[PDB]
């Protein structure tokens, strides 16, 4: 009549842990007699072979851990913990991630230059991307010497005044480059815009 | 990733962090919880304030230790994102750079304080997940 035998750490259901690393799955538990065990990946058996670097086991206090991990053996693994009496057994989601720590990624081809009559006056563009979540500016060069900021994030000014500039009555005045600082701790570069104006 | 509202798993225990409606800050595992949904942004280079989606408090100890939420956006709620060649994040004062101070986890979902972490710890290093089972 199998048992768990003492919650451990099974209160630790998830185990996000970035690549290569490894991760630790235990099941002790206990119960007349040995209980043979075996071990899911959301289905029926999986043995070895379908990692590369293999498993290995320990059948002497019942567990796992594996090791270098990568995506593709993300998932939810099962304990399971027998003998004829019965059966226990216990299931843990694994979550492979994967940080780039470089700075900021920019697209190709922003933001694009473009061109309207006074009075009129039209959008340059940045997206995000994406993971040191980056600060974000743009800046211009005017002024005899420097180029002078446009206004910052983080600013209270939120998901909707992103740059996304917005030039009114679109004189020449506005006349020049315009440029993308976006950083985190890693560093900071982008591409750049000048305005082809009437 | 920039994008969306995204969790913060502590490995120690795996807690999320999660901020109750009353100010007080610690994590618990089961993600169907309301509070645990936070959207980052960045005054700057070096540093971000984490606040709950729903219920609209950033995090700020003071000296304190004593990891709670502030209704203002005020010099408490500012800590780092550093992300370390482990590929784990973590999260250390603004109050200071003095001693390091930093954000944790203590195996029982009670994390505190920070004169206690630094030493280590790995109840500090942090993953950004997605809402989903992504």
């Amino acid at each position: 009549a199998p048992y768990w035998t003492n919650t451990e750490k099974m209160e630790k259901r998830l185990h996000a842990v970035p690549a290569a690393n490894t991760v630790k799955f235990r099941c002790p538990a206990g119960g007349n007699p040995m209980p043979t065990m075996r071990w899911l990946k959301n289905g029926k058996e999986f043995k070895q072979e379908h990692r590369i670097g293999g498993y290995k086991v320990r059948n002497q206090h019942w567990s796992l851990i594996m090791e270098s991990v990568v995506p593709s053996d993300k998932g939810n693994y099962t304990c399971v913990v027998e003998n004829e009496y019965g059966s226990i057994n216990h299931t843990y989601h694994l979550d492979v991630v994967e940080r780039s720590p470089h700075r900021p990624i920019l697209q190709a081809g922003l933001p694009a230059n473009a061109s309207t009559v006074v009075g009129g006056d039209v959008e340059f563009v940045c997206k995000v991307y994406s993971d040191a979540q980056p600060h974000i500016q743009w800046i211009k060069h005017v002024e005899k010497p420097y180029l002078k900021v446009l206004k910052a994030a983080g600013v209270n000014t939120t998901d909707k005044e992103i740059e996304v500039l917005y030039i009114r009555n679109v004189t020449f005045e506005d006349a020049g480059e315009y440029t993308c600082l976006a950083g985190n701790s890693i560093g900071i570069s982008f591409h750049s815009a000048w305005l082809t104006v009437l | 990733n920039y994008k969306k509202p995204k969790l913060l798993y502590c490995s120690n225990g795996g807690h999320f962090l999660r901020i109750l409606p009353d100010g007080t800050v610690d994590g618990t595992r089961d993600r169907s919880d309301q509070h645990i949904q936070l959207q980052l942004s960045a005054e700057s280079v070096g540093e971000v304030y984490i606040k709950s989606t729903e219920t609209g408090q950033y995090l700020a100890m003071d000296t304190d230790g004593l990891l709670y939420g502030s209704q203002t956006p005020n010099e408490e709620c500012l800590f780092l994102e550093r992300l370390e060649e482990n590929h784990y994040n973590t999260y250390i004062s603004k109050k200071h750079a003095e001693k390091n101070w930093f954000v944790g986890l203590k195996k029982n979902g009670s994390c505190k304080r920070g004169p206690r972490t630094h030493y280590g710890q790995k109840a500090i290093l942090f993953l950004p997940l997605p809402v989903s089972s992504d």
